[PDB]
RNA sequence: UUGUUAGGACCUAAACUCAAUAACGAAAGUAAUUCUAGUCAUUUAUAAUACACGACAGCUAAGACCCAAACUGGGAUUAGAUACCCCACUAUGCUUAGCCAUAAACCUAAAUAAUUAAAUUUAACAAAACUAUUUGCCAGAGAACUACUAGCCAUAGCUUAAAACUCAAAGGAC
């Protein structure tokens, strides 16, 4: 009789609706994380593009692209069109491990989006291709 | 002795081998009854097969 | 030797399944083999989407057939299970139960002092 | 033995060691 | 350095596994205390000068003439 | 020469060496429940002996087996099969805090 | 690419706390390794550099538990002075 | 090639005079204890004893001279078809050669 | 005259056998705000934390229940040639012994 | 260098041979009564704290010194600087610690 | 071009966690899984003018090519950098056949059997000290990982290795 942390299983039948929706059908909001530019792009559960954003389409350039204020605009900007396309409940795949991971996650908060859970897809080789040489500074 | 049993074991356990002739029959026991090999140890070391 | 065969079969009725089973023991037999045992684990998911013969599965038979074989019939036979078009993932392994359970007394205190010689000089 | 064991530039290093130590307080990678 | 063990302590360790310390406390001021386990010995030693060769029968019957002494003795396994 | 003179013997009160969870326990490919009680629930990450409390033998069999089963179709890879994460906690990690 | 999407590294949102998942999913990502593993993974680190370190990062930590471990020896002898005046 | 090669039908050396004695064994039995179901290296069990029957005045000793050098003139013969396969196996080019010098090290002592 | 070495085989320190998880009864003899110094008859003395529960009945000269778990601590720590001991005794006070 | 008094290993504590402790014991009371005898000057030293008050008690009580406190650089071998010209040093020192 | 794909193709390259482990091999080196072949008895130490190996880098021929990448080109930088930084791309790192024989190839410890006492820090720092045995090697420094000679699928190389000359130092640990 307590909260589970762990996701619900594809394929069982469970009691937790959001906005009377099952889990597997709830859109996915994919934030992609990186050290200059974070993009955030919402889908529907059949892989179909909704809304878009990202802070160099909101105007930042060059550093200030890269900053978690700016992360965090992206998200407003990107609940404001999935908002209008009609998404109340998002599923946040947040892919990378930039400056505006967290920031990004915040934006669609703010901008009249629920979360309902938050997972990670950061890519990780196991074993892969050779990673640029070190810098000298 | 314990060559001489080890042999006679596997005699006797040869007598439940698949061959050609019961093939398709031994095929038939194994899908009606399936296996299982998990099993699972506590913080004491106690199986508990569920 | 003994060997332990791990096959993995494509998700069919059990009329298909029988007859996969029996060209695959028949297989055996073929390379000169003696099957000891055939065993059924049940139809179940796979633990990741295996791609076979242009075809994506998802759920499988998981089998196990315990036999003898020469050494040089391992190779001849995942050659053939692999050329099979009902079979998702065939693998043979030594059988388990010829390896025995070690015998062990517990863990034996080994001191610091002597982890630490070891990572330091070499 | 153990216990006996135990201008552009800057704006370059600056402007780096800031963005990099940003990195390494927004998880619990130094601790929690 | 000799390791200091008496004859006494291969029956004081059997009992110390079978029932544990004796649930009456030691004291250690009283130089003749005698404790529900220096009795134990003291019968299991007055068995074995009879001629009783086998351990099991010494280990039993102490603990039957403990009881009709009185003493309660737990056989705790826990 | 002293009936009272101590008698050279192995110690009595000898205690007995502690045995890890999986000591003199068959550790097998096929038996993907026990395997998954040493692996990460989100992660799938295999845990170390500091974590699993294995010793040096059974933490190489565990991996071994591990590795096995995850290579030959019976055990995922990235994360832990959710059928057995109501079965019992052997491993030292707390992700809560 | 080949497992099923959801199932791993995912936490659940409770009660619109969106924040505290998120924190969760960090401890987790961290105490399971990947945090440091995709940070040094951004260079590629020489085999003998690799060595190096990890033989001083094991060493460093033997040094700091024997070092806490008598710290803790002596945690219950530090209580007021019995004999204070002589 | 050499003159004697153990043949399929053969027993392991661990079951080679206990099978004679049981009264009736199968077929089946018998091909599981034969030499077509073992590994190579029962198979060059049986090389061994019969080479020290066939020279060895004792073949119970294995500690001889005589014996060390049967047993040291099938693993050359064995690497040697190892290395006929495996051409670039540069550890057992190594065992071959340090066999063969460890033979004529020993030769030299019984002579 | 006994000797040392009769002295020594029926004496009740060895008769105790391993001092692990046994039972004494000890004497408080020196108090210092909460913390008591029980002497149990071996070596060296322990020190424990007065109970909640009677606080004001473990008074010096007070007869004591105790579970002993050491006669001495010590630990060689990395770098040392010898042991380090800080001369205490580690036992856990149960409660005050019945006069009866 | 204790090893010769200990007379073995009781299940990880040493015990003294109690024989030898009488027969040193005998040597070094009778060499403190001559020495007493003669009025030489007695000196008993101690760092134990528990024991402090109890050893300069005794002191006092035999007629006697003691040197429980922290003992200076230089007290013996530079005892003309701290304490005079003529300062007579002890004839014997007993360490009760 | 980007993001997403519970879409298709490809099987190039490298092997997370385990590994807080210390295994194997003569050394170099070796940790994705399975199977096959496979390490083993000489008392022991002691070998070249012989035999067999030998990281990385490099050459030869035909392939491979995900990513990395000397170099090269474009962009920045500065009082100017052939630098450090960014982007693109090559020799190359991979494979199959031949060659090259070099590393601080170092645990800077030759290999063995001892002993822990000789009232032995027997300089100091490393890694407690010391004995016996067998081989190799060393004899102030620069000249000199040089000249010449000889061997070698190497041809600026590799191994072997002086003299004149000039000085009263060179060198090591603190
Ligand atoms: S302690 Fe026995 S196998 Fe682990
Ligand atoms: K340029
Ligand atoms: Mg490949
Ligand atoms: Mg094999
Ligand atoms: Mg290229
Ligand atoms: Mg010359």
């Amino acid at each position: 009789s307590r909260f589970s942390l762990y996701p619900p299983v594809p394929g069982q039948e469970s009691s937790l609706q959001w906005a009377g929706m099952k889990f597997e059908d709830v859109p996915i909001a994919h934030i992609k994380a990186t050290y200059n530019n974070t993009q955030i792009q919402v889908v529907s559960a059949t892989n179909a593009s909704l809304a878009r954003a990202s802070c160099g389409t909101e105007g930042f350039r060059n550093a200030k692209k890269g900053t978690g204020i700016a992360a965090q605009t992206a998200g407003i900007a990107a609940a404001a069109k999935a908002t209008g396309k009609g998404v109340t409940h998002i599923r946040v795949v947040v892919k990378g491990m930039g400056p505006g991971r967290w920031s990004a996650i915040k934006g669609l908060t703010m901008g009249g989006l629920e979360v309902i859970s938050i997972t990670d897809n950061t890519p990780v080789p196991h074993x892969g291709c050779r990673p640029r040489k070190a810098r000298r500074l | 002795q314990l060559k001489e049993q080890e042999v006679l074991k596997l005699q006797e356990e040869a007598k439940n081998f698949i061959t050609r002739e019961n093939l398709e029959a031994r095929i038939e026991e194994a899908l009606d009854s399936p296996k299982s090999y998990n099993w699972a140890v506590t913080k004491e070391g106690q199986v508990v097969r569920n | 030797p003994r060997y332990e065969l791990a096959l993995i079969l494509k998700a069919m009725r059990r009329p298909e399944t029988a007859a996969a089973l029996k060209r695959t023991i028949e297989s055996l037999m073929d390379r000169g083999a003696i099957v000891r045992n055939l065993e059924s684990l049940g139809e179940r998911a796979l633990p990741y989407r295996i791609s076979s013969h242009s075809q994506q599965h998802s759920r499988g038979g998981y089998f196990l057939v315990d036999f003898y074989a020469p050494t040089s019939a391992v190779e001849n036979i995942l050659e053939h299970l692999a050329r099979d078009i009902d079979v998702v993932r065939p693998n043979i392994v030594k059988h388990p139960l010829t390896q025995e359970v070690k015998e062990c007394d517990g863990i034996v205190p080994v001191p610091l002092e002597e982890k630490l010689y070891s990572t330091k000089r070499r | 033995n153990l216990l006996k064991k135990f201008s552009i530039r800057l704006r370059v290093l600056n402007g780096l060691l800031y963005k990099s130590l940003t990195e390494l307080l927004c998880t619990p990678q130094v601790s929690q | 350095i000799q390791d200091i063990f008496y004859q006494e302590d291969q029956i004081r360790a059997k009992f110390f596994a079978t029932y544990g310390s004796g649930q009456k406390a030691f004291d250690l001021f009283n130089p003749n205390f005698k404790s529900t386990c220096q009795r134990f010995v003291e019968k299991y030693t007055e068995l074995q000068n009879l001629g009783e060769t086998d351990e099991e029968k010494l280990f039993v019957e102490t603990g039957k003439a403990l009881l009709a002494e009185g003493i309660i003795l737990r056989r705790v396994r826990e | 020469s002293n009936e009272d003179l101590p008698v050279p013997m192995e110690n009595p009160y000898k205690e007995p060496l502690k045995k890890c969870v999986l000591c003199e326990k068959r550790v097998d490919y096929k038996n993907v429940q026990l395997l998954s009680q040493f692996i990460s629930p989100f992660t799938g990450c295999i845990y170390g002996r500091h974590i699993t409390g294995l010793c040096g033998k059974k933490q190489r069999e565990i991996t071994k087996a591990i590795k096995r089963a995850q290579k030959m179709g019976f055990m995922p890879v990235t994360y832990k099969d959710p059928a057995y994460l109501k079965d019992p906690r052997v491993c030292n990690i707390r992700y809560r805090e | 690419a080949k497992h099923l999407k959801f199932i791993a590294r995912t936490v659940m949102v409770q009660e619109g706390n969106v924040e505290g998942a998120y924190r969760t999913l960090n401890r987790i990502l961290t105490t399971d390794g990947l945090t440091e593993v995709i940070s040094r993974r951004r260079y590629y680190e020489k085999p003998c550099r690799r060595r190096q370190r990890e033989s001083y990062e094991t060493c460093r930590r033997i040094y700091n538990m024997e070092m806490a471990r008598k710290i803790n020896f002596l945690m219950r002898k530090n209580r007021a002075d019995p004999w204070l005046g002589c | 090639k050499q003159d004697d090669e153990p043949p399929s039908s053969a027993f392991i050396k661990e079951y080679k005079d206990i099978i004679p004695n049981i009264e009736k064994v199968d077929d089946v039995v018998k091909r599981i204890l034969s030499l077509e179901m073992a590994s190579r290296k029962e198979k060059l069990k049986i090389k061994q004893e019969q080479l020290m029957n066939k020279i060895v005045e004792n073949p119970e000793d294995s500690r001889t001279l005589e014996a060390q050098i049967i047993a040291l003139t099938v693993r050359i013969r064995n690497y040697e078809e190892h290395m006929q396969k495996h051409r670039k196996d540069k550890a057992h080019k190594r065992h071959l050669l340090m066999s063969i010098d460890r033979r004529k090290k020993l030769l030299k002592i019984l002579r | 005259v006994e000797s040392f070495a009769s002295m020594l085989r029926h004496s009740p320190l060895t008769q105790l056998g391993p001092a692990k998880d046994k039972l004494v009864i000890g004497r408080i003899f020196h108090i210092v705000e909460d913390d008591l110094y029980i002497d149990f008859g071996g070596k060296f003395h322990c020190v424990c934390k007065r109970p909640d529960v009677d606080g004001e009945k473990y008074q010096r000269g007070t007869r004591v229940r105790l579970r002993l778990l050491d006669l001495e601590l010590t630990s060689r720590f990395l770098g040392g040639t010898t042991d380090t001991t800080i001369l205490e005794a580690d036992a856990v006070l149960l409660g005050l012994q019945e006069i009866r | 260098f204790m090893e010769p008094y200990i007379f073995g290993n009781r299940l990880g504590q040493d015990i003294i041979d109690l024989d030898q402790t009488a027969l040193n014991l005998q040597l070094a009371l009778n060499f403190t009564a001559h020495v007493a005898y003669r009025k030489g000057i007695i000196l008993f030293v101690s760092r134990n704290r528990q024991f402090s008050h109890l050893i300069e008690t005794t002191a006092q009580a035999c007629g006697e010194y003691a040197h429980t406190r922290y003992f200076k650089g230089g007290l013996l071998t530079n005892a003309q600087l701290l304490f005079g010209p003529s300062v007579r040093l002890p004839d014997l020192i007993i360490f009760l610690h």
